[PDB]
């Protein structure tokens, strides 16, 4: 079967910037390529198809060229809206088979976090574990720093982090730490500390409660 | 024009299971019908494909689905569907319905093969205050916690709140069991008469719970 290899995996654009996607053939395919667009929690959208045509509705910014087997799909100028992975496909002959996909990141200027913090709920507790949660919300670049802090004493080993995709409009993330410990862990110390450290912040930022307070 | 998926969920490997997809406004009898399924680790994958009466419906398979799947349709209900027995983990994935061109997609149906046990998670509230308050903002959220396996989906309101909603991709704790968080700002004055309520359903376990999520003062008042 035919493989089709496409690069970059991953592309960091400013909007405004051109973007260019390429995939190769393991064997000519004619024209028979098509590029699909496939925004997060959303399934693929056809963008361009015989390689160069661009399908109903589809803006001017998107293009593609090519034959045989060199493919390229372009973005002229990148807009916010455009934040997705995209992938090629090759129609001419079975199996017909997909490009690994690229990912855009879209760069932008820096946007320092609002920082949030919850305590465990009242229901978790009776059940005997304290879930802690930090909330990042709408920031930008994705590299951040959060630093659990428990009386003073730097934590290791017992919180997780998840990262949303990019905003379609704002092109920030949002970012989760939960700190998790036995409610016998949790009922032994007082303060419970959540330390960002960002780019946009011009120094580390930290939200706190007391183990009662709330 | 509209596909529409349905057929899925969770099964032992070895087994078997059947997906269905229903087309309106366009004439189904005149389009080839494809399914096409993506995980994360695999990316796309084109799985089956079905022609037209003229054919006599020729069909066509990825060599990995071989003697495995199979591919039918109903014009006359514009339906078309896929049979799928002795399941593999690596058959895992969401699967979409696609007619030739594939001008147009469904929203899929998640096909999970897993010989583990299912387990529903708890819905935890993520009170706003003013810990989680910022220049007349507040955030909330729920906690959705030990679960398998995936996916949980979470709305708010019942769909009548999507601005500034944000659901973290689901995390495996290290017991093996799947948390995540869904979060949402909020004006702070809107705490005293909205009513704030996350929807969650992780159909494999069947659960559906509604999470009403109360504000906490703290201190704020003193
Ligand atoms: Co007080």
């Amino acid at each position: 079967s035919i493989v089709m290899t496409q690069t970059p995996k991953f592309l960091l654009v400013s909007a405004g910037d051109r973007v260019t996607i390429t995939c190769k053939a393991s064997q000519s395919v004619s024209n028979d390529v098509a590029w699909y667009q496939q925004k997060p929690g959303q399934s693929p959208k056809l963008l361009i198809y015989y390689a160069s045509n661009r399908y109903t509705g589809v803006p001017d910014r998107f293009t593609g060229s090519g034959y045989g087997t060199d493919f390229t799909f372009t973005i002229s100028t990148v807009q916010a809206e455009d934040l997705a992975v995209y992938f090629c496909q090759q129609d001419y002959s079975s199996p017909y088979t997909f490009g690994g996909g690229t990912k855009l990141e879209i760069k932008r200027t820096v946007a320092a976090p609002s920082v949030f913090i919850f305590p465990p709920s009242d229901e978790q507790l009776k059940s005997g574990t304290a879930s802690v949660v930090c909330l990042l919300n709408n920031f930008y670049p994705r590299e951040a720093k959060v630093q659990w802090k428990v009386d003073n004493a730097l934590q290791s080993g017992n919180s997780q982090e998840s990262v949303t995709e990019q905003d379609s409009k704002d092109s920030t993330y949002s970012l989760s730490s939960t700190l998790t410990l036995s409610k016998a862990d949790y009922e032994k110390h007082k303060v419970y500390a959540c330390e960002v450290t960002h780019q946009g912040l011009s120094s580390p930022v930290t939200k706190s409660f007391n183990r009662g307070e709330c | 024009m509209k596909l529409e998926e349905s057929g899925g969920g969770l099964v032992q490997p070895g087994g078997s299971m059947k997906l269905s997809c229903v087309a309106s406004g366009f004439t189904f009898s005149n389009y080839w019908m494809n399914w096409v399924r993506q995980s994360p680790e695999k990316g796309l994958e084109w799985v089956a494909q079905i022609r037209l009466k003229s054919y006599n419906y020729a069909t066509h398979y990825a060599e990995s689905v071989k003697g495995r799947f199979t591919i039918s349709r109903d014009d006359s209900k514009s339906s078309v569907y896929l049979q799928m027995n002795n399941l593999r983990a690596e058959d895992t994935g969401i699967y979409y319905c696609t007619p030739d061109g594939s001008d147009y997609w469904g929203q899929g149906t998640t096909l999970t093969v897993s010989s583990a046990s299912t387990k529903g998670p708890s819905v935890f509230p993520l009170a706003p205050s003013s810990k989680s308050t910022s220049g007349g903002t507040a955030a909330l959220g729920c906690l959705v916690k030990d679960y398998f396996p995936e996916p949980v989906t979470v709305s708010w309101n019942s769909g009548a709140l999507t601005s500034g909603v944000h659901t973290f991709p689901a995390v495996l704790q290290s017991s093996g069991l799947y948390s995540l968080s869904s979060v949402v700002t909020v004006p702070s004055s809107s705490l005293g008469t909205q009513t704030y309520i996350c929807n969650v359903n992780h159909k494999p376990s069947n659960t559906k719970v509604d999470k009403k999520v109360e504000p906490k003062s703290c201190h704020h008042h003193h």
